[PDB]
């Protein structure tokens, strides 16, 4: 899952 | 002249860290349901997907008359970028179990939320509704789902  | 509107405790605390859940949360645990406080500073509540079947639920422990939700988005402490709700709908229970969508008139009730990641806009309910629990349900967003959130009202 990306880094927000 | 005392007014049902104050703040029931997601900024003051007197809502403890284990009143506070979500359906879902983004799996780096760096957007937990306990930084969905109004004003916190390290970004806010984001679920693990973006979808409107996502929510982020207050427990008030006992019965309360809830007049008015605040909300804002957040901005990624680590990325800089701003992420908010747009318009949610609210769904409520007095024992847990029982679940039912806000209504005004036959249908839900839109709110129509922020419009950037840092201001505060508050919605009045259209009237005073007595409840223990709180969800409330992202519809439309910005970027992706953040909340930050104070609830209105007082105990009866």
């Amino acid at each position: 899952k990306p880094r927000r | 002249m005392f007014q049902c509107n104050v703040p029931l405790g997601m900024e003051s605390g007197r809502i403890a860290n284990e009143q506070i859940s979500a359906s879902s949360t983004y799996s780096d645990g760096r957007w937990t349901p306990q930084q969905s406080r109004l004003h916190g500073d390290d970004n806010g509540w984001t679920p693990n997907l973006d979808s409107n079947k996502e929510y982020l639920q207050v427990d008030l422990r006992f019965l309360t008359m809830l007049t008015a939700i605040a909300t804002q988005g957040a901005i990624s402490r680590e990325t800089q970028n701003g992420y908010y709700v747009k318009s949610y709908k609210l769904e409520v229970s007095t024992n847990g179990e029982d679940w039912m969508v806000y209504r005004h008139g036959k249908n839900h009730k839109v709110f129509q939320a922020n419009n950037d990641a840092t201001e505060v806009v508050l919605n009045k309910l259209h009237a005073p509704l007595l409840t223990r629990f709180v969800r409330i349900r992202p519809q439309t967003w910005h970027s992706g789902i953040a909340l930050r959130l104070e609830l209105f009202g007082c105990r009866v």
